[PDB]
């Protein structure tokens, strides 16, 4: 089914009643006064602004923000250097090296995310089989140099410890949708 | 029991979508009649 | 009549911050003098308020502390100063503040938050975390 | 000394005027420029910080690189930056601008706008949320607040 | 598809690509202030046009 | 004398703000900064080349109508004459031929801009 | 004592000009569902002073292709004529009392079009030349009708003195016997002052910034101070001519206060108009003024020539 947006030529006859209405529309700028009215109504509406940085825009528990490396409740790293986050990363943003640890564990000696290649797609979060790499809820981490946005393993583990209290609750609020 | 995000029983109430710009204002004669009155009294 | 009720709320907000010093302090730091309900406070000194009659987006807010980690933040407040427990409530990612639903304690979770340290001497500096790969020969230290 | 103190407060005075009037150049490249329009939208209203978009680089203080910089557009971005009067600041916004982003390995993309112009603030994200850009913009005002031009002139 | 897990060729047909090519035609006998309107009415996003 | 004073004071302020604007800022001049602006690319030709005027006929018709203002501006003094019939008749005709001249140009597509 | 009287004119006007920039940004704000400036000072009151200071510490531009003599003269002329339009305004007693004040306002206003022309031409840039040739087109549009509209109103007033309009409107606004000319007068003032929907010389959408695209820093600041001074003046002039404030010889303070309230209100309608409409096409501006206003203005000129004659209502010479 289709409809006409700008068809109306079912021509009627110009009555003296109607001609005087067209003229008042043209001479008295009536439709232009209606537009002035609409912006006047908006003047007395409450503005939609929020008082940043004291007020924040809403976010959901799925929000894809800054990265972080998580641990187990015992303090052991979850990452086992499987390299699946590396194989999926659309941007080739993750670099990993691994070797047997001193106790024989499978662990990474290197883990980098070049946060200037990252597209924040969250695919690494999906690929990880042990919830080691996540995108936390932080979004306010702009720097003053490019080099500060190349995260090595220490930086990412530090973000994990910094944000764990909040990361753990977001996974708790969302893992059942995954 | 499955708990999935779904619409409530019966569905949601109707949603307006058609154009709804009201028809409002004085007639053509009333506008001109007031204006011509204002001139005549001003000229006097 | 209604106009008087409006001036009533106006007076009640002007005098609701504890003196003239309180009103000036909040007004020039946040440019806002509403009266929310104190939901809680953190170990750093930020205070969290709410007013559910406000529209979604202004119904929660924080008055940042005036000193954090030794830095003077009376004027220099940034959104990275909210620790992670309140970060979730403040951003409406949940519905209950940490004063009633505390996060699970872990021995490795940071006790002391740290805001954006960019530009300062604490700033992160990237480097390679692996060790040398190719080991070079060391010549004998004696003549032949 | 007294003069060295007066110079300090004069420094705060001129900084404050530059902090309080940042006029970004109407100039966005790709999807990151959509989030820059949202920061101008009512919810964040950058205008309330004294931030006004001006079309002409002569009237602009800040250049926000909001999108991918390709090789074809690289000379033109530099030219409008050169025509910005000084003082002038660049905010690099987004992975594309920060370092190439999703197109880092493309033959036609500049691997980061900071190969072309000097960058003051880097804002991560693809795209950064309007608040993230706002945090970055407000992090540029604090950078200006730390400016010490007049004091350094005194000690020359 | 070549049978593998990577595409062999992927051509995107951007609707705005041909619309932009009709900008010259649609702008015969118009003023500079109309070209501004004709660009807007075509709904132009250059992420799809350029790729 | 007052009207001369107030305007020098206006000029001196405009001058004084002009001097401060040029000698107060810290200026760093180089060729690429001081080139002309053209949306990020080099200009393809100087801006001093001819610029066709599509409303030229209206421009010179402004001159003719501009001088017909100079003939109507004495009217406030003219309605003080004893010869009211004459003053009015001359005024009506003057405005009517300006209108008749305007109608002719309007119907001759004279108000239309040349394509 | 006359120099002190210049201070109490040029300074209050300049302060009032600056805050008009703040009122513009906040009224446009709330009309757009936002807050406009409110951080730089209590409710942004210091925002105008920040913008001024920043602009006068910004590096000024001397483009290599520019004609410097006219490049500099143009902004200086702009702000001079903006301030000079004020000295004859009776509020209710003018600083400078001129017999032909209305012509001084017409002639000064016209001469200020040459700051747009000379600056645009002197920039030697294509976008600045497009802006200048719209100033020419815009003036050819509104000049003819604007003068004739004044002539029609002044045939009820008796002279070109502005101070005699106070006495004409002792018992009634001229808005009533003249609301058709006030409607046409009001639209002319939007065209005279390059205000939306007639900001065609600037017109950021089509021209990057029009005539002042090559201007930065303090020279560009002078152009704006001139633009916003004119807004207040043209609405102040419209308040005197058509909305005559209450004048009691014993209460000159009453006339000024009432004059201000109506001048502020009319200035707001300029900001209200800017938030409500799209921009005209500058070819269509000519057609509006020549094919609608001009036919009506000539008829009203002939109406108001005859009107005092057949009612025996000729105004007095003095
Ligand atoms: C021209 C008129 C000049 C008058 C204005 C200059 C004063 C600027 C400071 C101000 O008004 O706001 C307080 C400002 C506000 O601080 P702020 O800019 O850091 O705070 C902004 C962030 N919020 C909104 C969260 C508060 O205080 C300052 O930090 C700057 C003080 C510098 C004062 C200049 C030196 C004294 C003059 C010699
Ligand atoms: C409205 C008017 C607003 C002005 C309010 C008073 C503040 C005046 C401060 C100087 C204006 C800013 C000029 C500037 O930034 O250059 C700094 C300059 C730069 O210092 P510099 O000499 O070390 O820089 C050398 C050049 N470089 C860095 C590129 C190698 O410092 C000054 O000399 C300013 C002197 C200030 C004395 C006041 C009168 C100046 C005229
Ligand atoms: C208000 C601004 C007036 C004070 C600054 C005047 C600048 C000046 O001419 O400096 C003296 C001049 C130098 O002019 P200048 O080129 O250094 O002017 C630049 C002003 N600052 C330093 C703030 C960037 O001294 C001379 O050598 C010739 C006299
Ligand atoms: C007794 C004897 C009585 C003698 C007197 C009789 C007087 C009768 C009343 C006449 C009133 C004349 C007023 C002028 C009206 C006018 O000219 O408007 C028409 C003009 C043309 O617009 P157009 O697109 O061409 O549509 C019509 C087609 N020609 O359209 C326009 O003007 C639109 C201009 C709008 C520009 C925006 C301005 C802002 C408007 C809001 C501000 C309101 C204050
Ligand atoms: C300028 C002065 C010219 C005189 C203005 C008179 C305007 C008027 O009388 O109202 C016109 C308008 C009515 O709307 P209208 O377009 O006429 O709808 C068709 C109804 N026959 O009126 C309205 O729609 C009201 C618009 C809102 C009013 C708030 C603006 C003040
Ligand atoms: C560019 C600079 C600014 C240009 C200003 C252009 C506008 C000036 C228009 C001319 C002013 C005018 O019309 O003169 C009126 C006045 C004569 O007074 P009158 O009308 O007869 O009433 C009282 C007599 N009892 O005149 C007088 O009182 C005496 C003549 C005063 C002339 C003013 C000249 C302005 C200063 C120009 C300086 C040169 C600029 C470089
Ligand atoms: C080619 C262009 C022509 C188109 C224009 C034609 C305009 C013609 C206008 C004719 C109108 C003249 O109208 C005429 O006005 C005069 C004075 O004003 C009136 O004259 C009356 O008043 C005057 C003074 O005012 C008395 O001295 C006189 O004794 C008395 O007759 C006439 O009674 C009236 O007829
Ligand atoms: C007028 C003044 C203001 C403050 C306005 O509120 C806002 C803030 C400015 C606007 C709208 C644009 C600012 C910069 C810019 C040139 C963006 C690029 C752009 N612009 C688009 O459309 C307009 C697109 O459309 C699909 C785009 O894809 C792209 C990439
Ligand atoms: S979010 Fe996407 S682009 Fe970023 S590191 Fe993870 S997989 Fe790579
Ligand atoms: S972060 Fe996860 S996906 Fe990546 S290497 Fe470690 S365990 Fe594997
Ligand atoms: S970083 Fe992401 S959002 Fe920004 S321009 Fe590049 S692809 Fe678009």
């Amino acid at each position: 089914t289709y409809k006409y947006v700008n068809k109306k030529e079912q021509e009627s006859e110009v009555d003296m009643k109607s001609a005087t209405d067209n003229a008042a529309r043209i001479l008295m700028w009536t439709e232009l006064i209606r537009g002035l009215g609409m912006t006047l109504s908006y003047l007395f509406r409450e503005p939609a602004t929020i008082n940043y940085p004291f007020e924040k825009g809403p976010l959901s528990p799925r929000f894809r923000g800054e990265h972080a490396l998580r641990r187990y409740p015992s303090g052991e790293e979850r990452c086992i250097a499987c390299k699946l986050c590396e194989a999926i990363c659309p941007a080739q943003a993750i670099t990993i090296e691994a070797e047997p640890r001193a106790d024989g564990s499978r662990r990474t000696t290197r883990y980098d995310i070049d946060m200037t290649k990252c597209i924040y797609c969250g695919f690494c979060q999906e690929a990880c089989p042990v919830d080691a790499i996540v995108e936390g809820p932080n979004f306010e981490f702009s720097t003053e140099t490019h080099e500060e946005l190349l995260y090595n393993k220490e930086k990412l583990l530090n973000n994990g410890d910094k944000w764990e209290a909040e990361i753990a609750a977001n996974i708790q609020a969302d893992y059942l949708y995954r | 029991k499955v708990k999935q995000d779904m619409p409530p029983p019966g569905g949601y109430g109707p949603i307006d979508y058609k154009r709804n710009l009201p028809r409002r204002g004085l007639s053509g004669y009333s506008m001109f009649a007031v204006g011509i009155g204002a001139l005549i009294f001003g000229y006097w | 009549m209604e106009l008087v009720e409006v001036l009533k709320r106006g007076v009640q907000q002007v005098t609701g911050h504890g003196g003239l010093r309180g009103l000036l302090r909040v007004f020039f730091r946040a440019n806002d003098i509403r009266i929310g309900t104190l939901v809680g406070e953190d170990k750093y000194g930020n205070k969290y308020y709410e007013d559910n009659k406000q529209f979604f987006g202004r119904h929660r807010w924080v008055i940042y502390t005036t000193e954090m980690n030794g830095k003077n933040t009376f004027w220099d407040v940034d959104g990275s100063m909210v620790p992670p427990e309140w970060h979730r409530w403040l951003h409406c990612m949940t519905d209950d503040p940490p004063t009633t639903n505390p996060p699970t304690a872990r021995k490795f979770i940071w006790t002391n938050h740290k805001f954006n340290v960019s530009a300062t001497p604490e700033q992160y500096v990237p480097y390679s975390t692996t060790r040398k790969k190719i080991h070079e020969w060391v010549p004998p230290s004696t003549p032949y | 000394s007294r003069a060295e103190y007066v110079v300090t407060k004069l420094d705060d005075l001129i900084n404050w005027a530059r902090r309080s009037s940042l006029w970004p150049m109407t100039f966005g490249l790709a999807c990151c420029a959509v989030e820059m329009m949202h920061m101008a939208a009512p919810r964040y209203d950058m205008d309330r910080f004294g931030v006004v978009f001006r079309a002409s680089p002569r009237q602009a203080d800040v250049m926000i690189v909001a999108g991918t910089l390709t090789n074809k557009m690289a000379p033109a971005l530099r030219k409008v930056y050169d025509q910005m009067p000084e003082p002038r600041y660049v905010v690099s916004m987004g992975s594309c601008a920060n370092g190439g982003g999703y197109y880092h390995y493309s033959y036609s993309v500049v691997r980061g706008c900071d190969r072309i112009v000097p960058v003051d603030i880097y804002v991560p994200g693809c795209p950064p949320t309007a608040e993230a850009l706002l945090y970055g913009i407000l992090q540029l005002q604090r950078k200006i607040k730390r400016e010490q031009k007049l004091k350094i002139w005194y000690r020359r | 598809s070549d049978g593998s897990s990577r595409p062999y060729r992927c051509k995107i047909k951007a609707p705005g690509f041909a619309h932009l090519a009709g900008l010259d035609k649609m702008s015969k006998g118009h003023m500079l202030a109309d070209v501004v309107a004709i660009i807007g009415t075509q709904d132009i996003v250059f992420g799809e046009i350029d790729r | 004398m007052n009207l001369y004073t107030v305007i020098f004071i206006n000029i001196l302020l405009s001058l004084t703000l002009i001097l401060v604007a040029f000698w107060l800022p810290q200026m760093n001049l180089y060729s690429e900064k001081a080139n002309p602006y053209e949306c990020g690319f080099d200009p393809t030709s100087s801006a001093r080349l001819p610029f066709s005027m599509k409303f030229f006929l209206v421009a010179i018709t402004f001159l003719l109508f501009d001088l017909e203002i100079a003939l109507l501006l004495p009217l406030p003094w003219a309605i003080q004459t004893i010869k009211t019939s004459t003053m009015m008749i001359m005024a009506f005709i003057l405005v009517t031929i300006l209108s008749l001249g305007l109608a002719y140009e309007w119907t001759q597509k004279g108000l239309e801009w040349t394509e | 004592m006359f120099f002190i009287n210049i201070l109490t004119l040029l300074v209050p006007i300049l302060i009032a000009m600056a805050f008009l920039t703040l009122v513009e940004r906040k009224i446009l704000g709330y009309m757009q569902l936002r807050k406009g400036p409110n951080i730089v000072g209590p409710y942004g009151i210091l925002q105008p002073f920040a913008d001024a200071m920043k602009l006068f510490m910004k590096e000024p531009m001397r483009p290599l292709t520019t004609s410097m003599s006219l490049f500099i003269i143009a902004p200086t002329l702009s702000l001079t004529l903006a301030l000079s339009l004020w000295v004859p305004l009776p509020m209710p007693h003018p600083l400078i009392n001129l017999n032909l004040g209305i012509l001084f306002i017409l002639a000064t206003s016209s001469l200020s079009v040459y700051s747009i022309l000379w600056s645009g031409w002197a920039s030697n840039s294509k976008y600045s030349l497009f802006g200048a040739l719209r100033a020419v087109a815009q003036t050819i549009s509104y000049e003819v009708t604007m003068a004739i509209i004044l002539l029609s109103v002044l045939l009820m007033n008796g002279s070109y003195s502005l101070q005699t309009l106070i006495t004409t409107q002792e018992h009634m606004w001229l808005l009533l016997p003249a609301w058709p000319m006030a409607m046409m007068w009001f639209i002319s003032t939007l065209a005279e002052t390059n205000r939306a929907p007639f900001d065609l010389t600037e017109g950021e959408s089509e021209l990057v910034s029009g005539f002042n695209v090559e201007y930065a820093a303090g020279p560009f600041a002078l152009f704006f101070m001139a633009e916003y001074t004119n807004i207040i003046l043209m609405n102040a002039l419209t308040t005197i001519i058509f909305l005559g404030p209450l004048y009691y010889i014993n209460l000159p303070e009453l006339y000024s206060t009432n004059f201000m309230m109506e001048a502020l209100l009319l200035s707001s309608t300029f900001l209200w108009i800017r938030a409500s409409y799209p921009r005209f096409r500058y070819d269509q501006l000519m057609h509006l003024l020549w094919k609608n206003f001009l036919p009506l203005t000539l008829a009203l000129c002939m109406w108001h020539i005859s009107l005092p004659i057949f009612t025996a209502g000729v105004p007095p010479y003095m």
